[PDB]
Order: C-alpha cells, then structure tokens, then sequence
C-alpha cells in the first residue's frame, strides 16, 4: 500500500485551514457534508495509525465549523431574526479566526508541533463544543413564527443551565439575537402600531 | 555470553524485571569471575521488589490510616531518587563494566537496606503506633542512617501533630480511624 | 555542512563541561583550559591556576 | 601555539613576571578519576549531585577526557 | 517512538499501543527493534494512561445529573492540568539531546504515578452508587482527610471550587428569597429543611 | 575507599598497563591500612570490650604509634569517631542529671541514703578520663 | 437602554432590572 508521506509542519497549516472553515483541502476531504481524513497520510513517526487517530478528533471539530459555515452561506448567497442571529455567529468567527491566523505567523517566522497547538487552543475547542449543542436545536426545526420562537427560547434556557467565559459567550450571543423583538416591542409602544414582517412576531394579527 | 549482555540485564534486575531470573536472583555458559559479582549486584533488586510491594499492598486498602499512609507516601520520594540514578546509568550503557557499577551502586545498597528493613519492623502498626516505631530507628548513631530516618520521621509525624494542634486549640477531634491517643465515647 | 556539524558538537561538549564545573564548583577561562589540556601535566596546570588566583587576591 | 594559549590564560586570570613563572612551571585512568570525584562528592555531602555527575560523564563520552576531569577535580 | 509514546499518554492509541475497552492501554507484543525487557516498564507506564483516558471520557460524557456533578468535572480538569503541562515538557527535553531513553521519560511522570490511583476510586464511588445532589460535598470530603500530601492538596482544590456552587446558591437565597434550583440539589425544598442530603461537617 | 582502589587498576588493566610487578607497588598503602583494621578487629574480640573498655583500647593503640604518622592519623580517625556516642551521653550527665545509656555501658549507673544511688563502674572508664573519674560523678 | 444596564445573579435577577424600562413606559401610556 502506497502513502503520500507528508511532512510535519504541513499538517498544522492544513489543520488551521480546517479551523478557518475553508474547503477543498488535501487533507480532511469531505464527501457528503462530513469531513473525513484521507487514507495515505503518514509521517516518519506515529506509525500511520495514531495520525489517523489524532486527525480524527480534529475532524470532529471541523464538522462543527463546516456546518456553521454552511449555515451562514445559506443566508448570504426578510426574516430579521436568523439574519440577526448569524451576525452574532459571524462576529464570533472573525475574532476566533484572528487567533488561528496569528498562530500561522509564528510558523513562518520557535519550535511548533502537534501537541502544542492543540493545548494552546483548549479555551477555543471548549467554547466551540457548546455551539454544536446550542445550534443543534436551532437546526432540527416550518412556519416562520415557530422556527424563531423555539430558537430564541433555547438560548434563555441554555444559559440558566450554565449559571467564567462560557457564560460571556452565550450572553453576548443572546443580545444580538433578541435585538429584533426588542425593536418591534418598542416600536409598537411609542409609534402605536405593530410593524412586523412575514408575521415574525408571536401576535399574528 | 559477553560482559555487555550481563550489564544489559542487571540494569533491569535493579527494578524487579528479570539470563538473570528470580529468593536470590539465580543466574543461569559464563566464567565464575562473572556469576559471583552478578549475584552480589542483583541483591539490590531483591531489596527493591520487597519495598515496592509493601508500599503497593498498603496503597490498596484504606485501613492503614492517616499516619500509616503518610509513612507509605514518604517511601516514594525516596524511590523517585532511585528511579533517576538508573536513568543516568542507562545512558552510559550505549562505557561501564561490573567493576565500575560497584563504585556506582555502593551507596544505594545502604539506603535500600535501611528502607527494606524499616518496613519490616513496622508491619502491623496502624496509627500513631507507626510513628512510634519509625522513631525507634533513630537511636542508631550511624551519621548516614540517623540523618535519613530522622527525615521520614519528620513526614510521618506531621499528621500526628495535625490532630494535636486541633485537639488543643479547638477541641474538635475527628478521626474515623482510631489513631489519636484521645478516644471519645458517644 | 560537515564543518557546521563539527561546530555544533564542540558547542554541545562545552555546555556539558560547564555543567560539570558548576556541580564541582568562567566559560572563557574553561575554553582556554580545555584547549591547553588537549595539547598535553594536568597537575602542573592546576598548580599554576591556583598560584595565579592567589596573586589576583 | 601552546605558549600563546598559556599567555592568554594568564591575561584572563589577571604580569610579565607572572607569565615567566607560569612558563617555568610548565617546563617543570578516566574511571579512577570518576571514582575519585564521586568520593569527593560523598565527603562534601550531595548524593543527588553525584548521580547527576555520572549521567553528565556518559553524555560527554557520547558527544584527553581524563586530563580535563583531573583539572576540574583539583579546583574542587 | 518517543513522540509516539507521548501521544499514547495523551489519549490517542495506535498500532504499537493498542486500546481495549475493558483492560486499558497496553503494549501489543514483542518488538524486534526495542529490547524485550522494556515491554514491562511501558505496561507500568500505561497504568497511568488508562487513568487519563477513563478520566477524559467521563469528563466529556458528564455522566446522573445535577450542577454539583457539572462543577465536579469542571474542577476535575483543573487538578488534571499539571499532568498535561508536564507532558508537553518531555517533548522539549527530547528535542534538545537525542540520547534520552524511556528510563528518563518514566522517571519524569513520578508524581502523576502516585496521584491518579488514589483519585481513581473517588470517581468509581460516584458512578457506582448514584451519588446525586450535594452529597458529593461529603463523599469528596471523606477522602480529603487522606495521608498522602499530594492527594490532600488535590481534592482540597476540587472542594474549593465545588463550594463555589453552594456559595452561589446560598447567597442567592439568603438575600433574594428564592432558590435557583430545578433538580432538588440544595438542601431546602412554606418551605422546609432537608437532612438526608445535608453535608456532614 | 578500598573498593575504589580496586576499580582504578581494573580500568588501567583494560589497557594492558598493569603487570604483576606493577601491582605489588600500587597496593603498598592498602596493605598497611588493612593491617591496622585487622589488628583492632582482633584486639576488640580477644577481650570482650563494649562501652568504655573499647575506648581505652583505641587510646592505647593510638599512643603505641606515636612516631609512625601513617598509622596514627588512622587510629586517631577511629577514636575520634568511636567516641562521639559515648560523649553525647556525657553531655547529658554533666549539663543535666538524666542518664539514658540504654545498654549498660556508661561509667555511671543509677539504682533504686544517696551513696548507693549512683555508683562509679570501674570497668567502663575510658582510661583517659581516669584523672577526672570523680568530678564526673 | 438594555445594553447600558449591563454597564452599571445573571439573567434571572439581572433580567429583573430590564422591566423597569418597559413598565414605567407602559405606566405613562395607560395613564
């Protein structure tokens, strides 16, 4: 059986791209919306199997970030809530991307190997696992008023479960998703009329 | 059977892992001028297997108590030291011979002869009665032993002086296992 | 390439020698002593070093 | 070469009279040395340092030697 | 093989270090390149890896429910931090000089080898007796009076963070009249008091 | 220190530099030291000595070598080391009244109106405290 | 108004300070 025998540093660069959410990578070739490690990858060490083990874990993280990127894509290419929800998600990704991008700088310009970049990314791979469970309830579902109510209610329930850095994320993710309702509620009060779109509000007049 | 092979196995008999097999480590050829020094050098393992088993057997049940455990724990900081010396010796096998090894392991045949005879004098001692049977090894005079055991006593007698400073300033004795010499009646 | 490898080996040997000196206890003085020792005796060199230290005091 | 090295060593230690005395003095196994060093360490004790020294000696061989060790032992 | 091992001690098993669901980490069989006497020390070394894997698998699984179980695992990673950090170091020392053998690597663990074993049965008592509620703040405390100094200094940390939950709830009740609870955890349930769940000390 | 003087020759022998005639020179000091320790170890067992009488012997076997200076710097290392335990109970009997002496070896033993309580024992006198055998008690 | 409230016990009692913005406004309208 033949193998490609990739070098060592090349893997970390590829892993960073998987974290970034980019597709079409020589490693982690997805097939059906499910990232999956290749079969001919081997390093001088690590006996060709531990590599399939360590990559398999990071792959599980790629799924969490690839699916979210697929979600943001299906909104860009007037719900006023999902569109207001992704802007919170999108805002989190830019800052998260900066930490991953910064690491790439210290690679081209100190020794760096696998077991170091992972432990350096512990407080991120932790925060990311939460989103795989918070968003799972925002994707498993047809009317526009039940898809937005059941989503916004899942956050306020999931925060009371976590009552620190994980709470600061969900809270900063909450405010930027309840911004639509707080607007129309105020707009209904002072301007004396309910100005809704697609009957998004729960009061279907 | 070269001399480099025996040094290859001896560095493992110093731990318990067996040409040299397992009470003396009877070796099973080679010249008589080699078997004798091997039998002599391996005597350090039989002192090492016995001390490790004692700490292990007692590190299984919680019946030993707070004072006992402390003494058992004190037998590991005096074993990490014995696990380090082997690493430096191991790096030179790639030169040292049996004669060189004798001048190397002449001192840790004594520390592994007080500790391997300190865990037999206190076998069934649970509680303060243990901290009183590792103090009956300080009346020895030997400046190398009286300055080793008088350190294990400074660790074993720390839990005892933890109840005492509790049963004096606060009067709240608490020991599910009966160790302190002040026994309460419900 | 080969010259670079030789330089790395010399640097590693010097670092190991310095650690041994610290345990039995500068680097520039040790390098000069090592070169003299390699050429050729050892007891005589030690006596000269001790005398020089006494003169400095 | 050796004379120049001796002059450099004298300069580092510190003049001409001292150099002349050093020249006059100049004009005037390994296992055993290691054992002697271990014994000296034991007298100083301590035990942990002796174990480290044995590891260090092996490293030097992995990367003449007797003469360097004797000079270090004399300094003590 | 060194960097191969330092991953096996991290939670990633491979061909050299097979994984079994019942026994734990262990070496497959004899290897020609290495000596036949090392096949033992590794097995002595894996008795540590099995602990970290069975730790992190439980930590992730979160399994039983209740905040006091969530916080226990939250704290359980803190005591487990020096283990990871001391493992990253081993690679750096091996990157410098290429003359270090498994003996030195085995020697470096030293403290972790005598700590995990005593902090293994504390987890086993939980998953085998359904210790629900604040009763954890005693089951961990009854083992905090152990003799081993390292342990006495480990569990005390976990009890120091597990108290943060009670201290959160206790202050939330003693000044706001309400008790933030939905699983009957705190020892109060016209209110009443609870004794069958109240702490020991 | 004799188990080391066997090691250096071994290392030298691995090089062929140790002829039999060369051995008969290097061991000359190790043949004279091991001939003092093999004479105290037979003059301590001849007459059973323990306590003081095994400290009188090490003060006379050190005066008989008053001009050797190679076997007096030795017997003065044994006496200076085989008398610290005896001198650590003496520092408890002069500066305080307590006499520990678990084994019956000290010069003064207690009993159970006061001329019979503490009695000087005649055997266990170090023969260099003989001048002050009274001011101690 | 809710965001400045964050500047000057999380999301349950903290959320119980948002309503004074929505209640006083109501009191004026009905009044």
């Amino acid at each position: 059986d033949d193998r490609v025998l990739v070098t060592e540093t090349q893997v970390i660069r590829e892993t960073l791209w998987l974290l970034s959410g980019v597709k079409k990578l020589f490693i982690f070739q997805l097939i059906d919306g499910k990232v999956t490690v290749r079969n001919n990858i081997i390093v001088t060490h690590l006996t060709h199997s531990c590599l399939r083990s360590v990559l398999e874990q990071i792959a599980a993280y790629g799924q969490v970030v690839f699916r979210l990127q697929e979600f943001i894509d299906e909104v860009m290419g007037p719900f006023r809530t999902y569109q207001a929800f992704m802007w919170a998600l999108y805002k989190y990704f830019i800052s998260f991307k900066e930490e991953l991008a910064e690491i790439e700088k210290c690679i081209i310009n100190t020794t760096i190997t696998l077991a170091i970049v992972v432990d350096k990314l512990a407080p991120r791979l932790s925060q990311l696992k939460v989103l795989h469970k918070v968003f799972s309830t925002g994707v498993a579902e047809t009317r526009n008023v039940v898809r937005a109510s059941h989503l916004l209610n899942t956050l306020y329930k999931a925060i009371l479960e976590y009552d620190e850095q994980t709470v600061s994320l969900l809270f900063s993710l909450w405010v930027e998703t309840v911004r639509p309702y707080l607007q129309t509620v105020d707009e209904w009060i002072v301007h004396g009329h309910l100005w809704d779109g697609a009957r998004e509000f729960i009061i279907q007049r | 059977i070269t001399e480099a092979a025996l040094v290859r196995d001896i560095l493992y008999v110093f731990q318990g892992i067996d040409n040299i097999k397992m009470n003396c480590y009877k070796v099973e050829n080679l010249s008589r001028s080699l078997r004798d020094t091997a039998v002599r050098l391996s005597e350090l393992g039989w002192l090492h297997n016995k001390i490790r088993r004692y700490t292990d057997q007692r590190s299984l049940d919680r019946s030993f108590g707070l004072v006992g455990q402390s003494f058992c724990a004190a037998l590991h900081q005096e074993l990490r030291e014995y696990y380090r010396l082997l690493s430096v010796l191991h790096s030179q096998l790639q030169s040292l011979t049996l004669r060189r090894l004798l001048v190397w392991t002449y001192d840790p045949k004594i520390r592994l002869k007080t500790l391997a005879a300190l865990v037999d004098h206190c076998q069934g001692r649970k509680g303060g009665e243990l901290a009183s049977a590792v103090h009956a090894y300080t009346k020895t005079g030997d400046p190398y032993m009286r300055s080793l055991v008088q350190h294990i006593l400074s660790l074993v007698s720390h839990p005892v002086l933890s109840f005492l400073y509790r049963w004096i300033y606060d009067g709240e004795l608490e020991d599910t296992y009966h160790e302190f010499f002040v026994a309460s009646d419900p | 390439a080969a010259a670079a490898a030789n330089l790395n080996a010399v640097r590693e040997t010097m670092d190991v020698l310095l650690e041994i000196s610290r345990i039995l206890n500068d680097m520039e003085t040790l390098s000069i002593c090592v070169r003299l020792c390699e050429q050729g005796n050892p007891e005589a060199l030690s006596s000269v070093i001790k005398e020089l230290r006494k003169a400095t005091e | 070469s050796p004379n120049v090295l001796l002059q450099n060593l004298c300069c580092r230690i510190l003049v001409a009279q001292q150099f002349q005395y050093a020249v006059r003095v100049i004009g005037s196994d390994e296992f055993l040395v290691a054992e002697k060093i271990k014994k000296e360490l034991i007298r100083q004790r301590r035990e942990a340092d002796a174990a480290l020294f044995s590891e260090l000696h092996r490293k030097l061989h992995s990367q003449n030697k007797w003469s360097i060790l004797y000079l270090l032992l004399s300094l003590s | 093989m060194i960097h191969e091992l330092l991953l096996a001690l991290s939670g990633y098993p491979g061909s050299i270090f097979t994984w079994n669901k019942r026994s734990g980490l262990q070496v497959s069989q004899d290897f020609p390149f290495l000596h036949p006497s090392e096949t033992s020390v590794l097995n002595r070394l894996c008795r540590l890896g099995t602990d970290y894997i069975r730790f992190t698998e439980f930590i992730e699984q979160y399994t039983l429910h209740g905040i006091y179980l969530r916080a226990f695992c939250t704290g359980l990673d803190s005591v487990l931090q020096p283990y990871r950090q001391a493992l990253l170091d081993l690679e750096q020392e091996f990157l410098g000089d290429p003359h270090l053998s498994i003996s030195h690597v085995n020697y470096f663990l030293d403290q972790f080898q005598l700590l995990f074993p005593s902090v293994m049965v504390v987890v086993e008592q939980i998953k085998s007796q359904k210790i629900h509620g604040c009763q954890i703040l005693e089951t961990v405390y009854k083992h905090s009076c152990g003799g081993l100094p390292p342990v006495r200094s480990a569990l005390e940390k976990i009890l120091a963070v597990c108290h943060g939950v009670m201290y959160k709830q206790l202050s939330a009740w003693m000044l706001h009249g309400l008790l933030l609870d939905q699983h009957e955890e705190f020892f109060i349930k016209q209110f009443s008091l609870r004794v069958e769940i109240l702490p020991s000390y | 220190e004799h188990l080391i003087l066997v090691s250096q020759l071994e290392q030298l022998h691995r090089q062929g530099l140790l002829s039999l005639q060369k051995l008969w020179f290097y061991i000359q000091p190790a043949m004279r030291t091991m001939d003092i320790l093999a004479s105290l170890a037979t003059s301590v067992d001849k007459g059973e000595c323990l306590g003081g009488s095994t400290l009188s012997l090490l003060h006379d076997r050190s005066f008989s070598y008053t001009g050797d200076s190679q076997a007096q710097e030795l017997c003065l290392y044994l006496t200076k080391a085989a008398s610290a335990p005896y001198f650590e109970v003496l520092e408890k009997w002069i500066y305080r009244g307590i006499i520990h002496d678990p084994y019956s070896e000290f010069m003064v033993e207690e009993h159970e109106y006061w001329d019979q309580r503490y009695t000087i024992v005649q055997q266990q006198i170090p023969s260099f405290l003989q001048k002050m055998a009274d001011k101690i008690l | 108004v809710h965001d400045p409230l964050l500047a000057i016990t999380f999301e349950l009692t903290l959320r119980s300070c948002l309503y004074p913005h929505i209640d006083k406004q109501y009191l004026d309208c009905c009044g």
